[PDB]
């Protein structure tokens, strides 16, 4: 657990994953719910207000546009190279 | 519930075979995690960096690997995750058995 956003309601909650240099490796990031935000550049959850920033071999960035109460947890990230790294990020968010 | 899978028990140096199943799929996304709820298959890639996983099989309907020389090291939950809207997941046990 590196890192805790306050983000108010109603705000944009913007989510980014910057990690070492590795070739032919992954990144993700995964809710609090423990579903798929993005797969590198494949999305999972659909239908979903998710929103691609950046994606390249050491960064992963996502918006979460007009956040709720209930998009407050505990959001992953995770590095796939040798092996597995895993960044959490605590997502506080104020209300009114 | 469109998503399924079952329990695996194997011997331990053996090879294991896990099989995400579902029904009447609308070709949502299927996923297979680790016990540590690390992706192993994302449909057919593999962004995990242990070749001890393969694929057996990938259609519009079945996500199944094996892994091979399965050691007590992996046992456990293993997840099944289906990108419908709102996603399911169900998980099937792998328990190794003491080897011969």
């Amino acid at each position: 657990h590196t890192e805790t956003i306050t983000v108010e309601e109603g705000q944009t909650l913007t989510l980014k994953c910057v990690t070492s240099l590795r070739k032919n490796s992954s990144l993700q990031w995964l809710t609090p719910s423990g579903f798929t935000i993005f797969l590198n550049e494949y999305p999972a959850l659909k239908n979903s207000k998710y929103q691609l920033l950046h994606h390249s071999a050491n960064q992963l960035s996502i918006t979460v546009p007009n956040v709720t109460l209930q998009d407050e947890g505990v959001y992953k990230c995770l590095h796939y190279s040798d092996s597995v790294s895993t960044k959490e990020v605590k997502v506080i968010v104020l209300a009114t | 519930q469109n998503l399924f899978t079952k329990d695996v028990t194997v011997i331990e140096g053996e090879v294991a075979t896990i099989s995400c199943q579902v029904n009447k799929s609308d070709d949502s996304v299927i996923q297979l995690l680790n016990p540590n709820r690390q992706t192993i298959y994302f449909r057919d890639f593999r962004p995990l960096k242990d070749s001890r996983f393969q694929l057996l099989n990938f259609s519009s309907s079945e996500l199944k690997v094996s892994l091979t020389n399965v050691s007590i090291s992996d046992e456990g939950r293993y997840f099944c995750q289906l990108y419908t809207d709102p996603p399911q997941e169900s998980y099937t046990t792998i328990t190794v058995l003491v080897p011969p």
